[PDB]
């Protein structure tokens, strides 16, 4: 189905520490009351960016695939959260059609609901995430604060979600305008 | 200064790197051209 | 400079001051230290395994080796007398030792003397636009030097290619690898070759005998990522210890400037590198050998 | 169009001669604005 | 046309690819340890094979 992201998808532009500010930032962002497709394994397109908000108690999704040809003979990076460890690699992986070498990377690390900004457009891949418990996709404001900046280098064009209701929506070019709290907290945007 | 007042022939006609120094030269000579304007005017409104 | 009054006397170009007051001059405290902190890496990047490498790459296919989490000691590069070309553009070689990035690429290849002046930013030709452009804001160094005594040999040496042929001129790092066949005219070629479909790349001819212009040259090409992001790739430059409350000269991760440190109760998150302000000035730090 | 807004970056960064044009244009548009600045400030006076 | 009080003639040989050393701003070999060139230098550099 679709659902609209309120003020979704804000997340911090860069390591800089601002308090009490309104400051202006054009990067991939969410646009405000944009649609997202809402769904209860697919193979999504990659654009500019993604976000991805779970909302699973139980905590099915446990990771996503990020590629081109999800396949063999393509760099395709896997994220697979289980239990402890997020293992991260970046590996020609033979999927399954249906899942749930040459490794030049690897890293070891409904009221839970889990906000995911997934961008390749630097150069290379940034998380960001947030995880806020609540009560379709809540309206209210949350930042989401950066996870690892995996320098990896991966072409990625489509996405899958390996596994529980999750929304997907794709991050767009626009000016923001955020509201910095004492503590250097976005506690409000604008979509200019 | 800059070879053409033509923005566009600067252009075509040169290669980025050299058509930026000319760009900037145009710019310049325009934004100055522009302040003139409006600090004649500021002083203008004032007397009117 | 003798006293108040002759300050004064100066800046009215007289030698009689009326009755007044007259600002003649600006205060400022003078730093007592100078500060180096740069985090505390040991291990130097591994320049040798790109400039020491047996075999290079054909320039249409350039290898990228990337650079990280190190301690690039430049002065085996500039003070080595290797190099006919060490071309730094944005930056200074002596200066690289005092100087932190996010990350460095080190893009190897090969190409004919004559083609070296085309690895340069907003250079034209086969190479600039076919097979590696630099952008026109490239910051890095370019290093070649001549290989004839490797990469040419008696009958001449085919194994480095060069893209002839293309339908655009290359963005700046794109890499094309691709051997389509070019349609030079309005028939498609449909992946065959004949009037007006050319196979795109093409062989040097490297043999001992050549012109310096037609020999064999080595070409490593090293881009600084000047991001907002913890610097890792860092100089040999030795840190030094914190000094608080006073007027320093302090350097973080080759962030120049000059003020008084203090212990601040700003709450960073722990990503946050560095804070700014109102006006957009820096006005806060974390550390990089201590959090 | 300097290479840093930071005037510290572009000495850090370059040597003496290369720096000199960039701070040049560091230079050439900062006083520049600082003028715009006065100027106005002049005008408002006047209307004060 | 033009008069000086003192004119300075620095004499030397280099090689061929190094004569582009003798000039203000260089670097290299040359112009860091053998001779230098001020930035703001006046004067004429003549050089033949
Ligand atoms: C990333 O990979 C995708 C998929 O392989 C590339 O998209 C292809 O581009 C070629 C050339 O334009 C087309 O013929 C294909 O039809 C495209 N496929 C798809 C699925 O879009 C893309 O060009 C690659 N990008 C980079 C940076 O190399
Ligand atoms: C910034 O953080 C401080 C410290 O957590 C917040 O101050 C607290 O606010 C809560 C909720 O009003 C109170 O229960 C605490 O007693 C406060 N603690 C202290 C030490 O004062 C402050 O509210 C935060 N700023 C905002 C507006 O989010
Ligand atoms: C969301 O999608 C529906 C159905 O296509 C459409 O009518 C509506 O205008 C969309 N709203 C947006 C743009 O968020
Ligand atoms: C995987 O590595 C091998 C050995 O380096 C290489 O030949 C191959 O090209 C790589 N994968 C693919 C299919 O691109
Ligand atoms: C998670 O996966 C890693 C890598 O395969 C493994 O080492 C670890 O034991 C796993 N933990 C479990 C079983 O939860
Ligand atoms: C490459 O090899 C030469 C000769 O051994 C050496 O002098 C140079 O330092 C090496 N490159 C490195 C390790 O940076
Ligand atoms: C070196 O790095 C570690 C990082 O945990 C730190 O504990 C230690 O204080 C550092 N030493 C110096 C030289 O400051």
């Amino acid at each position: 189905a679709y659902t609209n992201s309120f003020t979704r998808g804000v997340y911090y532009p860069d390591k800089v520490f601002r308090s009490s500010v309104l400051h202006s930032t054009q990067d991939l962002f969410l646009p405000f009351f944009s649609n997202v497709t809402w769904f209860h394994n697919p193979v999504l397109p990659f654009n500019d960016g993604v976000y991805f908000a779970s909302t699973e108690k139980s905590n099915i999704i446990r990771g996503w695939i990020f590629g081109t040809t999800l396949d063999s003979k393509t760099q395709s990076l896997l994220i697979v959260n289980n239990a402890t460890n997020v293992v991260i690699k970046v590996c020609e992986f033979q999927f399954c059609n249906d899942p749930f070498n040459n490794c030049t990377f690897e890293y070891v690390s409904f009221k839970n609901l889990r906000e995911f900004v997934f961008k390749n457009i630097d150069g290379y891949f940034k998380i960001y995430s947030k995880h806020t418990p609540i009560n379709d996709l809540p309206q209210g404001f949350s930042a989401l604060e950066p996870l690892v900046d995996l320098p990896i280098g991966i072409n990625i064009t489509r996405f899958q979600t390996l596994l529980a209701a999750y929304y997907v929506g794709y991050l767009q070019p626009r000016t923001f305008l955020l509201k910095y709290n004492e503590n250097g907290t976005i506690t409000d945007a604008v979509d200019c | 200064g800059a070879i053409s007042s033509v923005l566009n022939d600067i252009l075509s006609r040169l290669d980025p790197p050299e058509a930026e120094v000319q760009i900037d030269r145009l710019i310049t000579g325009r934004l100055q051209s522009l302040q003139t304007y409006v600090t004649q005017q500021l002083i203008r409104a004032a007397e009117i | 400079a003798l006293d108040p009054l002759s300050e004064t006397k100066c800046t009215l170009k007289s030698f009689t001051v009326e009755k007044g007051i007259y600002q003649t001059s600006n205060f400022r405290v003078q730093p007592t230290e100078s500060i180096v902190r740069f985090p505390n890496i040991t291990n130097l990047c591994p320049f040798g395994e790109v400039f020491n490498a047996t075999r290079f790459a054909s320039v249409y296919a350039w290898n990228r080796k990337r650079i990280s989490n190190c301690v690039a000691d430049y002065s085996v590069l500039y003070n080595s007398a290797s190099f006919s070309t060490f071309k730094c553009y944005g930056v200074s070689p002596t200066k690289l030792n005092d100087l932190c990035f996010t990350n460095v690429y080190a893009d190897s290849f090969v190409i004919r003397g004559d083609e070296v002046r085309q690895i340069a930013p907003g250079q034209t030709g086969k190479i600039a636009d076919y097979n590696y452009k630099l952008p026109d804001d490239f910051t890095g160094c370019v290093i070649a030097w001549n290989s004839n005594n490797l990469d040419s040999k008696v009958g001449g040496n085919y194994n480095y290619l060069y893209r002839l042929f293309r339908k655009s001129n290359l963005k700046p790092f794109e890499r094309d690898i691709s051997t389509e066949i070019y349609q030079a005219g309005s028939t498609p070629c449909n992946g065959v070759e004949g009037f007006n479909c050319y196979f795109p790349l093409q062989s040097y001819g490297f043999q001992p005998t050549n012109g310096v212009g037609y020999q064999p040259y080595r070409v490593v090409v090293l881009s600084f990522e000047l991001l907002h992001a913890p610097a890792t790739v860092c100089g040999p430059k030795k840190s030094t210890n914190l000094v608080k409350n006073k007027c320093v000269n302090f350097n973080f991760n080759g962030l120049t400037g000059t003020g008084v440190l203090t212990e601040s109760n700003k709450k960073f998150l722990p990503f946050q590198q560095f804070g700014r302000d109102i006006a957009d000035t820096t006005d806060a730090v974390r550390d990089p050998q201590t959090l």
